[PDB]
């Protein structure tokens, strides 16, 4: 996943 | 004026090219790598410092701003809770500060288990929940606290104040007063249970790995960012540290996107000058 | 003892  | 837009400009660049510096590469030998088939980082691009990691199985890192020494993580994956509880207990953490929110915390696709507000057991760790007191924070922001009693046989039986603000969504920055007033509320918390272990003579009163607060939100990059650095402006002793310390030293110790969103740095630089502290060095 | 910092 991916916080950004 | 020292905290005009091309302060807060020339600021902003350099935070910027640190960030993009500290950017991790694939493989990266400045950041912990998940060692086996065992998932580490709750986000493949917010990543652990390796020099500065508490443990080989945690997302973690020991930070040091100036003077105020702390710990900031991810919110632990299911998996590495047991971990987590150990580390709490050895660490003799004096205050645990959560502030992922409760909204957060109750999405189950989020991955974010409630090991503080309800007793229960991890591997060989048993770990007991009891609610404590509620602190108005300001703008209807409350703190819940609550006391984890962490037993494992063993190993000494230990207990951890714990901090949680549950109305604090992420990506969003609460007031500048509402900040100073929770930086106030930890440290007293952790200055009480610290003043605990002195009396009784602890041995991690000698050692600068221990006693030290940890704090951690969902990511351990953006609100517990804004708190670590309103903690250092608490203490007495960082007098003349810069916020361009402060975040470089943050960043340097955990990686390049601690302080994430520009309203978070936003209150920081605001604290700053109530307090005629330097925005820039030299 | 086991629980002496509690």
């Amino acid at each position: 996943d991916e916080y950004l | 004026s020292p905290y005009g837009p091309e302060a807060r400009a020339e600021l902003s660049s350099r935070l910027t090219t640190l960030r993009n510096t500290l950017a991790p590469a694939t493989n990266d030998p400045r950041y912990l790598q998940a060692c086996g088939g065992e998932k580490l980082n709750r986000f493949r691009d917010i990543q652990c410092r390796r020099q500065t990691a508490v443990r080989a199985d945690l997302n973690a890192n020991y930070i040091q701003v100036g003077n105020t020494r702390t710990i900031a993580c991810q919110y632990p994956l299911q998996s590495q809770l047991e971990s987590h509880f150990r580390m709490l207990a050895e660490n003799r953490t004096p205050v645990l500060a959560v502030l992922a929110s409760s909204s957060e915390i109750a999405n189950q696709r989020f991955g974010m288990p409630d090991y503080f507000r309800q007793s229960g057991t991890y591997g060989s760790i048993t770990v007991e929940s009891k609610m404590t007191q509620q602190v108005g924070l300001g703008d209807g922001i409350m703190a819940d606290m609550y006391t984890l009693t962490i037993r494992e046989a063993g190993q000494k039986t230990i207990s951890v104040p714990v901090v949680h603000v549950g109305n604090w969504p992420d990506q969003t920055a609460v007031s500048s007063e509402v900040t100073k007033a929770l930086a106030s509320l930890v440290d007293q918390t952790a200055e009480t249970k610290r003043n605990m272990y002195e009396s009784k003579g602890s041995s991690a009163v000698a050692d600068d790995s221990k006693l030290r607060p940890v704090i951690h939100c969902r990511a351990g990059v953006g609100r517990t960012a804004q708190l670590i650095g309103a903690m250092c402006m608490n203490d007495s002793r960082n007098s003349q540290l810069s916020v361009e310390d402060m975040v470089s030293q943050m960043r340097v110790q955990r990686n390049g996107i601690m302080v994430q969103k520009d309203e978070q740095l936003d209150v920081l630089i605001k604290l700053a000058e109530g307090q005629g502290r330097p925005l820039l060095n030299s």
